[PDB]
RNA sequence: UAUGCCAGCUGGUGGAUUGCUCGGCUCAGGCGCUGAUGAAGGACGUGCCAAGCUGCGAUAAGCUGUGGGGAGCCGCACGGAGGCGAAGAACCACAGAUUUCCGAAUGAGAAUCUCUAACAAUUGCUUCGCGCAAUGAGGAACCCCGAGAACUGAAACAUCUCAGUAUCGGGAGGAACAGAAAACGCAACGUGAUGUCGUUAGUAACCGCGAGUGAACGCGAUACAGCCCAAACCGAAGCCCUCACGGGCAAUGUGGUGUCAGGGCUACCUCUCAUCAGCCGACCGUCUUCACGAAGUCUCUUGGAAUAGAGCGUGAUACAGGGUGACAACCCCGUACUGAAGACCAGUACGCUGUGCGGUAGUGCCAGAGUAGCGGGGGUUGGAUAUCCCUCGCGAAUAACGCAGGCAUCGACUGCGAAGGCUAAACACAACCUGAGACCGAUAGUGAACAAGUAGUGUGAACGAACGCUGCAAAGUACCCUCAGAAGGGAGGCGAAAUAGAGCAUGAAAUCAGUUGGCGAUCGAGCGACAGGGCAUACAAGGUCCCUUGACGAAUGA
RNA sequence: UGUAUGGCAAGUCUAACCGGAGUAUCCGGGGAGGCACAGGGAAACCGACAUGGCCGCAGGGCUUGCCCGAGGGCCGCCGU
């Protein structure tokens, strides 16, 4: 198929062939598996102290005093799991393998599939993204990489009738729960993914919900955050071309 | 760090000289333009305007600046005790704006006027 | 919902009487305990059998059946096409860490082939010569006399 | 509890064809696909070559693999083919998806099931 | 109707629950020795008032210098009094001063004191004098060298296993240890110091051949580095102390040469850039700290308070996180970008000074002994005839020799020189610094969010808790009455709220006081389920229900 | 050792580790090695049906009982 290139003013400036990978049949089950693995693989090992509750010489008196056979120290129960201050019977363990493997082929297929979901306006709309456009992904000239100011990227996005998505992501959510006590108070919608070629867009990165990436290493997660296919993306002329052989 | 416990901790345990930054207030439009700074460390000679509490809108001279509790006393911003005595209502500098500066100190003035440093 | 997930409330978690799941007695001893007594069933009988020759006196032959060679003659375009002529050593994988390459005769030979290897089975020869081909024994192959 | 949405759609399409049209093979192929993956067909070319006949579409209720040689000019229809299988088959005949088979022959006539 | 039963209401009691996090737990990066120049630890002191903690040491919450920092300050700790600071204090960094007693504890003795100059004790050097030096002890674990169980498993148990584990003795470092082949033995026309990681592989090997046990070569990686003696041949050409003088060491050999690319010697060729000694001496990176750092505190409404809703506007290489009277990119700290310093890498790499590599021919000059090896007895190992070690006895050759290649002997072949020594880097731990989290969230998580190894128990070794939350701001309740009264109560005052009033957010259940509805002093006990009646009931969140008659009308059926 | 789902398929998967980067995630590289592709025999050593016959389910075909009949079943034959 064909993809309409846009200059830094938002006007049409020719067009190139949309590479074959964007025709890869959308596979949400494979995309979800790739994201699930990437998410698991960055989780940190944890577990309670191996000796927690065991630092005591507490002994049970056995039969005789009308008491349950429970280890006691200074007239206070200890060690056993049913005892307050006792050990945790089956606690989290550091030794546990919290990683998920994934065949390279299966993962690479998910990358291609997530890439292809990006070329479907309906899917992108179902994912939640706000925009007034028919063609997708949004292809732009390589000059986008030379932009420096965030506001300039804004103007271009408004000129591309795609800025409404950033308006959507411009709302943080103060999460329910104790994640707040561990530094996870906020969360926000995922908006536009900017795929460049030489370096991630420093100018577009701070945009609400935006993620920047490069064609050589863009992954399933940035292409389909949370395992959901069809992220509103904007490739760079060269990025579009590079992504073709992934 | 990004961790909340560590952030609050470093703010509550900061050594005396690091507490000066906890008693900073935004400068008025005129003062910002004049010295090229958005805010300043409120001093006990400055005049300030309350922008947020029950005293919002009132102006007065800063009478005291406590580094430990990171709070300031502004003239007439008070509370009436039971016995009738009038005691100051502690204010957080964040709810205040500096409209006039006490520049009797050569060092403070120099710090304000210099462009490579902020007071 | 998994089996495990449905155990809360069952008391015994599928173990039958609560007197069951205790120590090793419930297994008749730890590991292979009783493999000759109460649990001899389905264990290989006790005893010694045979001998082993030292590992460095053992030879490992890299084999391949004529069927594999023959099924890919056209596909092996990067290998001699005479009046096909293929050196088996250049075909078999794992042919380096092997003491020698041997051609076995499983399958058919639908082409006239000229095979070069260190050894061949009587059946591999009959098949290669039967389809109007030849079998060339390598210099290493000169160990049969 | 199939997980692949495409395999799931194929199965539903196979049923629709067996019901609407006269096809009995499609519904038969649908039932085998609904069964566990371990039971699905895994056929090499040597088997297709041995039991196929020209102008009779070979139907594999699974996947076609590339071992062996195919010389017959047959049309093979499967859920999927390995890269090599599809290459060998197209040299002497034609590799086709079950999705195309259902469209070109909804009545499922002149077909041979091979597993 | 008393005594009383059930449910609720008001108020207690209690501290669950929800929300909150100054603490934990775990992972990761960095970094890493201290002590006779008396450490670590402890004791006792030290403040205006000072009990605890912290700090400090008779100069006692501190003294001095430099740099930073800045108008405030006098630790935790918000009192009273008083004081310090523009003579630039507080505070932070680096460096210095002071630094009681006990403590390895060292003049001697002693439960932290005492008695009449002290390296006690053991050593090296030695001016043979404690003159110059060393050792001792500590440290979270890691590391190296020794000693070495049992419960347990084998469904008993003895070999085996647990296990060279626990525990004990000795000792080093920032890392240890190992290490330049008498190797390997995919047997080769092959590899080429050593650790470590992945694999080889639960393979080979062991084993009441039961249960169990269990490598290596090689390969892919990480990091890479290779050298010095003894002797031959020389023979005082040498070394240490001292400013010097002078002294000490050394023919029982200091020093030169030399170290399997064997060397020495004799005769030659050529040459050095090898090696060794020494000088200089980083970049980058990484860790931590610091400087600078954009943009609203506009309108209306609600509110005690706007960070809320509606409206208008702004920055962004900064929309991580935190604070601020409620949900904050633009109010404050920060955050992106840029820059600076210290530490580590490292006295390393690079560069340089000096030395001089190597080759031919001749020469039986040299080349590590209770050794190699054998036997007796044990331990250990996967090591089986073929692991490594100990002990007692025996015991060789000399490169023209010797050892190894998984039984012994002889020959061949291939590899390799033991009985002297050193050696960077890659790897272990986590005290210390910093960062992180699908970890816990106050009966959890450390024993320990609090006075925590605290209070307290035991002669002692040792054992060992519980206790988090007023409020936006103390505005922490003036005055009056009552009272034995700084109690308490009444009235009153503050605040959005006192049912936020001090172990004070919320405030469950068990349960208690008062009280409401129902039952109740002639009556029977799993306390109820299902039916059906009495009596009782503010709203809300349910709106149905009763009787005449009529329609429909299964089985059944006058 | 099974099972369900998914990728690839006569193959399949990388381990340690290396480079990149948005720096524990992630992208690229790495096939050392493992299992599978031949078995039998203590060992020496030797080394197999890409189909020869008959039944026949599903399915297909036909002129509607008759053919073709993967899989399956019964035999042959082959390696040791
Ligand atoms: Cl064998
Ligand atoms: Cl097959
Ligand atoms: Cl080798
Ligand atoms: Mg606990
Ligand atoms: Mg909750
Ligand atoms: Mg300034
Ligand atoms: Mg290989
Ligand atoms: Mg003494
Ligand atoms: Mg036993
Ligand atoms: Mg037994
Ligand atoms: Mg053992
Ligand atoms: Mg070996
Ligand atoms: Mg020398
Ligand atoms: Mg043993
Ligand atoms: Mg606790
Ligand atoms: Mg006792
Ligand atoms: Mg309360
Ligand atoms: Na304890
Ligand atoms: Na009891
Ligand atoms: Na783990
Ligand atoms: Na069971
Ligand atoms: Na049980
Ligand atoms: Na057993
Ligand atoms: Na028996
Ligand atoms: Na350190
Ligand atoms: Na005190
Ligand atoms: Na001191
Ligand atoms: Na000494
Ligand atoms: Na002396
Ligand atoms: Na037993
Ligand atoms: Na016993
Ligand atoms: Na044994
Ligand atoms: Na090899
Ligand atoms: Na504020
Ligand atoms: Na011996
Ligand atoms: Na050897
Ligand atoms: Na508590
Ligand atoms: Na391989």
């Amino acid at each position: 198929m064909q993809a309409t290139i846009y200059d830094l003013d938002g006007n049409t400036d020719g067009e190139v062939d949309l590479p074959d990978v964007f025709e890869t049949p959308v596979r949400s089950d494979l995309i979800g598996k790739a994201v699930r693995a990437a998410q698991a693989n960055r989780k940190q090992d944890y577990g309670s102290d191996e000796y927690a509750g065991l630092r005591t010489p507490a002994e049970s008196f056995g039969s005789g005093r009308g008491q349950a056979h429970v280890p006691k120290q200074d007239g206070r129960a200890r060690r056993v799991p049913q005892a307050v201050k006792g050990r945790s019977a089956h606690p989290p363990k550091t030794e546990k393998d919290r990683s998920l493997d994934l065949n390279d082929k299966e993962r690479q297929l998910a990358v291609r599939s997530a890439l292809a979901a990006t070329a479907d306006a309906d899917l992108v709309a179902d994912r939640g993204h706000e925009f007034d456009r028919d063609e997708v992904p949004v292809v732009v000239s390589d000059d986008f990489e030379d932009l420096v100011k965030t506001q300039e990227v804004v103007s271009l996005l408004e000129a591309l009738d795609v800025h409404a998505d950033i308006d959507r992501a411009d709302e943080t959510k103060i999460k329910a729960g104790q994640g707040s006590a561990r530094g996870r108070k906020y969360r926000r919608p995922a908006s536009i993914l900017f795929v460049t070629s030489d370096e991630p867009s420093t100018a577009a990165r701070n945009l609400a919900g935006a993620d920047v990436a490069t064609a050589s290493e863009v992954n399933t997660e940035d292409l389909a955050p949370g395992g959901a296919p069809g992220r509103l993306t904007v490739f760079t002329e060269s990025a579009l071309a590079e992504v073709a052989e992934r | 760090s990004k961790q909340p416990d560590k952030q609050r901790k470093s703010q509550r345990r900061a050594p005396l000289h690091e507490r000066h930054k906890q008693v900073r207030a935004t400068l008025s439009a005129d003062l910002r333009e004049e010295y090229g700074q958005r805010n300043v460390r409120v001093n006990a000679g400055d005049t300030v305007e309350v922008l947020r509490g029950d005293f919002a809108g009132e102006e007065g001279e800063v009478i005291n600046v406590d580094l430990d509790k990171a709070v300031i006393h502004v003239e007439d911003v008070t509370l009436e005790k039971t016995d009738g005595e009038e005691v100051p209502r502690p204010l957080d500098t964040s709810n205040v704006r500096v409209t006039d500066l006490d520049l009797e100190d050569e060092k403070r003035e120099a710090r304000l006027e210099s462009e490579d440093d902020s007071a | 919902t998994s089996k495990k997930k449905r155990q809360r409330g069952s008391r015994t978690h599928g173990g039958g009487s609560h007197k069951n799941r205790r120590g090793a007695g419930h297994r008749g001893g730890r590991g292979d305990a009783g493999r000759d007594k109460h649990e001899f069933h389905n264990h290989e009988p006790l005893g010694k059998s045979g001998f082993k020759r030292p590992q460095k006196v053992q030879e490992e032959a890299a084999t391949i059946d004529v069927r594999e060679i023959d099924e890919n003659v056209t596909l092996l375009a990067a290998d001699d096409v005479a009046e096909f002529r293929v050196d088996v050593r250049d075909v078999v994988e794992e042919a380096d860490d092997a003491d020698y390459v041997k051609v076995l005769g499983a399958g058919q030979v639908r082409h006239e082939l000229t095979l070069i290897a260190d050894d061949f089975s009587e059946g591999a020869r009959e098949k290669v010569e039967g389809a109007g081909g030849s079998v060339e024994l390598t210099d290493l192959g000169e160990e049969r006399q | 509890s199939k997980t692949n949405p495409r395999l799931s759609s194929l199965i539903a399409d196979l049923k629709s064809a067996a019901r609407s049209s006269g096809g009995a093979v499609w519904g038969d192929v649908a039932e085998r696909l609904e069964k566990p993956r371990r039971t699905h067909a895994e056929v090499n070319l040597g088997r297709i070559e041995r039991y196929a006949q020209e102008d009779e579409t070979v139907v594999v209720p699974g996947k076609v693999l590339g071992s062996g040689v195919l010389q017959k000019d047959v049309t093979v229809a499967a859920v999927d083919f390995s890269g090599t299988a599809e290459t060998k088959i197209d040299q002497v005949g034609e590799a086709v998806s079950l999705e195309q088979a259902i469209e070109n022959n909804p009545e499922g006539s002149h077909v041979r099931v091979i597993r």
